[PDB]
């Protein structure tokens, strides 16, 4: 839950060459990224999730 | 068949499995005893150069007759080699030039891929001499000309003659590679270090300079994107060298 | 490569050799006897409702959000499969998606075919139920909306949300496929019959829903035809039942 | 040096069928030749080329 | 997967590796003893026809009906084999038509390519004869109709009686081969010598007829080349004659 600004890493991507269609390709076109864990994963220290705000009880 | 390439711990570069061409028939090595005249060790920086530097993409145009850069000067701002190149006084270093385009199916044109040893050139001026602001910028490519350049100090970029005042179709003698979008897609030569010396200063000289110049022109029909981007990747080869000191300039 | 694919004595599918996701793990498989609390014996009908059901296509256009079926109301009347879901009164089966789309190499676009078990719905209304008619019809989809539907006993069929709540990125967690129109083609996934009982009946529970979202949307040039035909085709997997009786209804 | 005329040999191409293309691709292509010698050639008599017709000393 | 074949020192043709059609079953072979009634050797001139014939292309427009050549006619004017129709008396020789098309992806047709031994024709007028010069030219193909013929000595060329009197569907019954340009591109036939006498004169008798016929129609858009280039390549084999004299005519 802490931000320690410049100290976990930037991941950019740049053109190169541009996007190289033939007649009858659309130009224009889409990425999808898909972030996981590796095996050596690790968490400690359990504690309450940040997104849940309500408190009081459902009715 | 689309297998990675990891060098150093900060590339990767995909690649499908294709054709190289190797130098004049040798690969870049490391300098033995019997081969060097200076008074000291080599003390070679592998652990931190050996990576891929991958410059910026230019478009192959309709309209676009061909590009080159010098080397070494085109690694001058690239990362640890180009500090190399300030910190030392001789410098010697094979390298391992990948070029490969992204083109479609629908995309037509041929490209070669050339890499010539003491690519000397000359002026666009006779009774006159190049600078050195014209030969080669640090980084970007330098555009050959379809009509005749007509400056003072200038190249002579007219592309037929490919600035060394002979047939451009006789640079098929140095070693190259052909780059024609119907089937092949990529290129990659890797040179050795060619000089009469074992080494040299390279500030002052141009080792080897790496031409593509298109000899048939793309052509697209109306749906297409009205380009291809050429990519090149340099990587640098068992380099090593002498004499340390401080950065000149600066 | 072209291998067909024949099911009892009525069906054919040609496909070509590609990837399939079993389940959670496990194939679908017959009841064992520390299993089961029923006072009877199962009495499968392998010999006549393992063939392939497919459904009607529908037309993936440029615009469109995502289907969702809910099984096994999908098959109600689909053959003899929908005879026992009539003349018993508990059912277990598993079942084979198979998901595929006929594109050209000119089209473009990204699906994600989930099989989402107890895929409990809520509602378009708060403080208010859905009706059974909203959350499926008996073999057509149900489709996804951009915008925000604001009936009374509807379905929330806003698409990010996926009709349960949660982001919609995050359906990969259950047994997926992703069919990506540059390379992948069809997409095929055997589901378990997975519950919290060994044997349910079949038309009051929703075992598991099959939806398909596309995450990057179609895109063609104006030769192209205007729309991909997205072909779904259910083959039941170890069909048994229990509880002999009449139809009810009807 | 010489031109036997009718004792070389001609090398012609032609048209067999034409040039088939889907609709995207450019109808006008391009072709290249090269020409190189084989493993059984040789030569002889050394003398001057042609070419050069420059006779005085540069400058 | 590119192998080039070189049948004597003039002719180079290049082809993939795809299936061939051998003839009613059997290969081309050269006389034996006890095949033949005339009262000499053959001598077979091996040494100087066995090589490629290309005829010129035709063009297969959207319009097309269907073309046909009569052999052994084809070859009239081809080099030495025209020759050895000029100077010899008999002679009996096997053929390995190839037929390939030069297509693109974007492109749609199919063609059936027949064999037809005896392919004799009616005539477009009833009670009437057909003259010589309306079977067959020399060396380019005679066109089939959609429409009907009406001349006086023609040949009744409408397209779907084959100019036989037929079904067009049941001439699969000869050595054929199907040019579907989605997954086909060429077609090879291999036809035996096919008489009721071991040796017929060559400028009388037609042995086979060659037809090439469009079933389904070529169809493209608005950027494509509006035809595909129909090349048809004979080889003769195994050609052997008899009575040397004369050029008659001429």
């Amino acid at each position: 839950q802490q931000d320690e600004y410049t100290s976990a890493g930037y991941v950019t991507c740049w053109y190169q060459t541009g996007l190289i269609v033939p007649p009858g390709a659309p130009p224009s076109c889409t990425i999808l990224c898909f972030a996981s864990a590796c095996n050596d994963f690790s968490v400690r220290n359990l504690r309450d999730t940040p997104f849940i705000e309500q408190t009081q009880l459902l009715q | 068949r689309v297998r990675s390439i990891t060098l150093g711990n900060s590339t990767i570069t995909t690649q499908e499995c294709a054709n190289v061409v190797v130098g004049y028939g040798v690969w870049p090595s490391y300098l033995q005893d019997n081969e060097a005249t200076a008074e000291d060790q080599p003390t070679q920086p592998d652990v931190a150069t050996c990576r891929f530097y991958t410059l910026d993409s230019i478009q192959w145009q309709k309209e676009s007759d061909g590009w080159w850069w010098k080397f070494p000067e085109a690694l001058k701002n690239m990362g640890l080699f180009g500090q190399n190149m300030e910190y030392h006084y001789l410098g010697r270093s094979g390298y391992t030039i990948h070029v490969q385009c992204n083109a479609s199916k629908f995309h037509q044109g041929c490209l070669l891929v050339v890499c010539v040893p003491e690519a000397e050139m000359g002026c666009s001026d006779v009774e006159r001499e190049v600078v050195a602001a014209s030969l080669s910028s640090e980084d970007t490519a330098k555009s050959f000309s379809r009509t005749e350049s007509n400056g003072q100090h200038t190249v002579q970029t007219v592309v037929y003659n490919a600035g060394m005042g002979v047939g451009v179709g006789n640079l098929t003698i140095f070693p190259h590679q052909w780059i024609n979008l119907r089937t092949n897609n990529s290129a990659t030569i890797v040179m050795p270090y060619i000089n009469s010396v074992p080494m040299d200063n390279m500030f002052r000289h141009y080792n080897f300079t790496l031409m593509i110049i298109p000899f048939a022109k793309l052509e697209y029909t109306e749906q297409a994107s009205n380009y291809v981007p050429i990519t090149v990747t340099v990587a640098p080869m068992c380099a090593e060298y002498n004499g340390l000191r401080l950065a000149s300039h600066q």
